[PDB]
Order: structure tokens, then C-alpha cells, then sequence
């Protein structure tokens, strides 16, 4: 398997298959599937890392969409990446304006 | 039908958004905005069902209409 | 029950005066000894302040410099800009100090100098170097 | 049969947090995220080929596409992890 | 020969840009805040433009590279390709 040859977890073969069966170019390079899968695996590791930390904070083992929402929105770059994306059952960050606070 | 979303439902949506005091005309104005929003999304959703030759709008059609409407949604398909 | 105007009357003082046959005499003598102690402490500090005032004879009159009254200019020369750089280096954001160092540039022109020449003179780097000392 | 990157999300999860789980809804959210990033990069690389009068999507199309879509640090680390994996693949 | 110049001026230009936009009264701090917005806007657009020149293996940024960079930034522009 080409995934084992690159030390990656995501299937390089399935990536190469989807790149050919999607009509993006006449030909598909050999290093592109390995390099596209590596970015995907890195980004999934980024989210799962912050999601597991949010899971530890909520004292729960299984990651729920609440954890994904908190993880993506607390990161400055993951928020910019998924800026036009709504996560199901995600909710919003706790935020109350200063003027609205009691005085 | 449209009056099925009133009184506490429009109040609960405000609390999750952080609103403290709600004027009386917000409720009617909120329904109008939600009406126009639903009209736009369902229109593009129905359009895909028309091209697909189906009488049932699938979850994909809702997602794909939201994607075209700049409202990408995760959770209800690929 | 209400205390009189400018008058404190507590149960402790009543019990202290009637503690025994010679309690009032003991309290008055202790207050008199405290008053004598406070009086001599005033006298010692008065002697200390008199000596300190004797050290201040003359003021800073032989150490006064005349005022260099000069108008504020409008153009920045290379000398004026470099002197401003050195003023930011030692003083930082003290606009009044930098204005006095240059001499012919007002405070508002020094504050404008920071904004207009921020990128060219690396004022942010000069400020972070001033903060290190 | 419906395909997905589910089993590999589990593997990456255990490599990072071995004592954590994931729900079915959160898994489908991860599936759509992978496919979304997939379409964005592959779509941008396809445009890069058309813009430069090319018919193949090579490593350079993917690399500059990730430079465009990710903001700075995520792009920096993605290029590093990818070029590392491609060099390891090129070796064997 | 004295020199001592700077870049990033646009002092009256921010006034002219306000008039075409319909602004009547301009506060003093608008100009400095306006410059900051122009920096970030140019930083984003030029970044995507420079990336195409890097991919195209060229030392010259063409008008087209700007066009798709504006296209990528959701700022489609007609007239230069």
C-alpha cells in the first residue's frame, strides 16, 4: 500500500482514485495524492487534538459536536478556515458584551 | 404556520445570541427574515430535485442548496 | 442612650475609673506621662527639622539655568530627526522631554513625528529597546 | 456500500488521544470536513493547471493550492508534513 | 540634498475617497485607521497574487495574477482580463 510507503494513515490510493474520478485535469501526478492526504491527515490531527482537550475539559471521553465547535472557534486559524461553515449541533461560544453586564 | 415560531422561541434564539432586552416588533421582523431565508434555501433545494426527477427532497438537496447559498453545513452528508 | 454632641462615653472608661480606690489617679498619671513623652518627641523632631532646614539654606538659586525661549519650527532637518531618534532611545514616549531635547519642535509635532516616521526610523524597535532598561 | 474516511479518523484519534472516543454525528462532521478540504484543494489545483496551460495536477499544484487556502501557519505546517511524506515515499 | 522621505501617505486621498462614498464629516483618527485597513486588504490580495507568480516560475507579477487573486478574495474585477 502506498499509504504505508509514506508513513501516512489516510488512503493514498483512494485519494488518487477520487482525483481521477472527479474531472479536474487530464492527468494526475504521483506525488499529489501523497501530499494531499498528508495535509488532510495533519488537519484532522489538529482538530482531533483540540477536540480531545475540550473533551477532557468537559470531563467526557467521547467527542461530541460541541467539542468540535469549541475546538475550531478557539483556534484563530481554524476559525478562518471554516469561516463559512456551520457545524451541526455545534452552538456558539459563551460571550456577553461588557455594556450588557450588570453594574 | 408562520406563527408557529413565536413568544419563547424568538426569545430563546435571542438568548443564545446574547440579546438582553427584546422589543415587541422584533418577533414580526424575525419571522420575515426567516421567511425570506427559507424561501431562498428551499428554492435552490427544490431546483435540484427538479433536475434529479424526484418528488422527495433529500438531505443532500438541503446541504447543496446551503452550499450554493454560502451556508456550508457539516453533519448531514459528505 | 444617644451620645452627646462631641462626647464619647463608654462602659470601659466607667469601669476603669471605678476599678479600685486609686484607679483615676493611675489613669491621670499615665496620661500625663504620655503627654510628657509626646511633648519631648515634638521637641526632638523640631530640633531635627531645624537642622534639616539649616541644610537647605540658599535653595537651588546658584543651580538655575535661563530659559531658552524659542519658537517651534515647521521643517525637519537630518540633525533634528537624529536627535529625535536618540531622544526616543533614552526617554521613550515622554513627548515633553523629546520636545525639550529638540527645542524647536512642539509636543504635537513630536507625536506626529512618531506616526509619520514609524516605518523608516524603526521607532517600534527603539521603544522595545527602551523598555529593556 | 458507502465510502468514508471514518476508520482513519479513528486511527489518527488514537495516535493523538488514545483514551478518547467520537460520536456518530461528530464522525460525519469530520467526514464532510475532509471532503470539503479535498474539493477546495483539488479545485484550486485544477484552476492552477488551466491558468498555466497544463493538463496534469502535480505536486506543485497541490503545494501552491495549500498556500492559497490555508492561513499562514496551517499552510506552513501542511507543506512541511506533506513534503516530508512525499520524500519518504520517494525513498522507497 | 536633504531627502528624508516616507511612504504610505494618502492624506487628502482619504478625504476624496470619503466624498465619493458620501461622507460629510470626517474625524481625525479616520485617516490612520483607514491606512490600516488598506494595508491588510493589500496584504491579502498581493499574497495570493505572489503565490501564482511563484507557481508560474516568474519574477514578474502580471495583471492576471492580480485578477484571480481578487477572484479568490471574492473581489471579481472586470477590465484586465
Amino acid at each position: 500500500t502506498r499509504s504505508s510507503r509514506a508513513g501516512l494513515q489516510f488512503p493514498v490510493g483512494r485519494v488518487h482514485r477520487l482525483l481521477r474520478k472527479g474531472n479536474y485535469a487530464e492527468r494526475v501526478g504521483a506525488g499529489a495524492p501523497v501530499y494531499l492526504a498528508a495535509v488532510l491527515e495533519y488537519l484532522t490531527a489538529e482538530i482531533l487534538e483540540l477536540a480531545g482537550n475540550a473533551a477532557r475539559d468537559n470531563k467526557k471521553t467521547r467527542i461530541i459536536p460541541r467539542h468540535l465547535q469549541l475546538a475550531v472557534r478557539n483556534d484563530e486559524e481554524l476559525n478562518k478556515l471554516l469561516g463559512r461553515v456551520t457545524i451541526a449541533q455545534g452552538g456558539v461560544l459563551p460571550n456577553i458584551q461588557s455594556v450588557l453586564l450588570p453594574k | 404556520n408562520i406563527q408557529g415560531i413565536t413568544k419563547p422561541a424568538i426569545r430563546r434564539l435571542a438568548r443564545r445570541g446574547g440579546v438582553k432586552r427584546i422589543s415587541g416588533l422584533i418577533y414580526e421582523e424575525t419571522r420575515g427574515v426567516l421567511k425570506v431565508f427559507l424561501e431562498n434555501v428551499i428554492r435552490d433545494a427544490v431546483t435540484y430535485t427538479e433536475h434529479a426527477k424526484r418528488k422527495t427532497v433529500t438531505a443532500m438537496d438541503v446541504v447543496y442548496a446551503l452550499k450554493r447559498q454560502g451556508r456550508t453545513l457539516y453533519g448531514f452528508g459528505g | 442612650r444617644k451620645p452627646p454632641k462631641g462626647m464619647f462615653l463608654s462602659q470601659e472608661d466607667v469601669e476603669a475609673v471605678s476599678a479600685n480606690a486609686t484607679a483615676a489617679t493611675t489613669v491621670l498619671r499615665q496620661l500625663d506621662m504620655e503627654l510628657v513623652s509626646v511633648k519631648r518627641q515634638i521637641q526632638n523632631i523640631k530640633q531635627t527639622n531645624s537642622a534639616l532646614k539649616e541644610k537647605l539654606d540658599g535653595g537651588i538659586e546658584p543651580y538655575r539655568l535661563p530659559e531658552v525661549i524659542q519658537k517651534c519650527n515647521a521643517r525637519w532637518t537630518t540633525e533634528e530627526q537624529l536627535l529625535a531618534v536618540q531622544a526616543i532611545r533614552k526617554y521613550g514616549r515622554d513627548f515633553q522631554a523629546i520636545s525639550d531635547v529638540i527645542g524647536n519642535k512642539s509636543v504635537v509635532q513630536v507625536k506626529n513625528f512618531f506616526v509619520n516616521y514609524r516605518r523608516r526610523f524603526n521607532i517600534d524597535e527603539v521603544l522595545q529597546e527602551w523598555e529593556a532598561e | 456500500r458507502k465510502e468514508s474516511y471514518a476508520i482513519y479518523v479513528y486511527k489518527v484519534l488514537k495516535q493523538v488521544h488514545p483514551d478518547t472516543g467520537i460520536s456518530s454525528k461528530a464522525m460525519s462532521i469530520m467526514n464532510s470536513f475532509v471532503n470539503d478540504v479535498f474539493e477546495r484543494i483539488a479545485g484550486e489545483a485544477s484552476r492552477l493547471a488551466h491558468y498555466n496551460k497544463r493538463s496534469t495536477i502535480t505536486s506543485r499544484e497541490i503545494q501552491t493550492a495549500v498556500r492559497l487556502l490555508l492561513p499562514g501557519e496551517l499552510a506552513k505546517h501542511a507543506v512541511s508534513e506533506g513534503t516530508k511524506a512525499v520524500t519518504k515515499y520517494t525513498s522507497a
